[PDB]
């Protein structure tokens, strides 16, 4: 079950709600940094989410 | 700030003192009437030492 998980805690000391699953790995690595940036897809019914941030 | 910044009250001790350059605190007091201070501060060794 490849099905991984990821748990925010943002900003305001205040973890989202719920987890939601790491999408995947990308093989990339940021010239600079050497930043592999994943990509996490998490559910926002509140819109307590707010992409962006 | 309030987007990047994140807060909370908490204490400290709003003066500090260093003693020989270690931290130190003053006490203050005195002998007992009757007593002389030598007698205190033979009791403050004392209850230094514990």
């Amino acid at each position: 079950n490849g099905k991984a998980k990821v748990s925010l805690i943002t900003s305001d000391g205040i973890k989202f709600p719920q987890d939601g699953t790491l999408e995947f790995s990308d093989v990339t690595v940021d010239q600079t940094t050497g930043s592999i940036t994943l990509r996490a897809i998490f559910p926002n019914p509140d819109h307590t989410m707010m992409p962006g941030m | 700030f309030s987007a990047f910044s994140s807060s909370r009250w908490e204490y400290g001790s709003p003066r500090l003192e260093r003693y020989n350059g270690l931290p130190s605190m003053e006490i203050l007091g005195q002998a007992a009437p009757g007593k002389s201070t030598g007698e205190a501060m033979e009791l403050m060794e004392q209850l230094a030492s514990k």
